[PDB]
């Protein structure tokens, strides 16, 4: 239920 | 102490890290759980997991194992097996690990400590 751009934003440095 | 940690898939982490295949079934400690500030529903949780010998931070539950952290099943100290797992290798190199399917083999308070000095991945 998430996308691969949600990851980065989640993970964001 | 550290007389438990052949409970735990040491190596494993590592494995994922390098790696990034998803056919392994490893045992892991949680170490912490923390909800992701995504600003919107459904809560999403980040765990950080110790495999006896590393620990690494970027696991994130997926949805539908949420009920686990909400009834306390799945909670710092206990110990677990992935049974489904997906890797996600981000634009910088990181690796996220979605944990898909899992199951608690030992409560928190069956446990009641954390096993070993497993040391951060770098990561």
């Amino acid at each position: 239920d998430f996308t691969a751009d949600d990851l980065e934003e989640w993970f964001a440095l | 102490g550290s007389h438990m940690v052949g409970q735990l898939s040491r190596g494993a982490i590592a494995a994922i890290m390098q790696k990034g295949d998803t056919n392994i079934k490893p045992i892991l400690q949680v170490i912490n759980i923390r909800p992701i500030t995504t600003g919107n529903s459904p809560p999403r949780y980040r765990l950080l997991m110790s495999d006896g010998l590393n620990t690494l931070s970027s696991f994130m539950l997926a949805t539908q194992l949420n009920p686990l952290v909400e009834e306390e099943q799945l909670s710092s100290n206990c110990v677990c097996q992935i049974h489904r797992f997906i890797v996600n290798t981000l634009k910088d190199g990181r690796r996220v690990v979605i944990l898909m399917e899992l199951e608690v083999l030992k409560s928190a308070e069956a446990v009641g400590v954390k096993i070993g000095n497993p040391v951060p991945y770098n990561e």
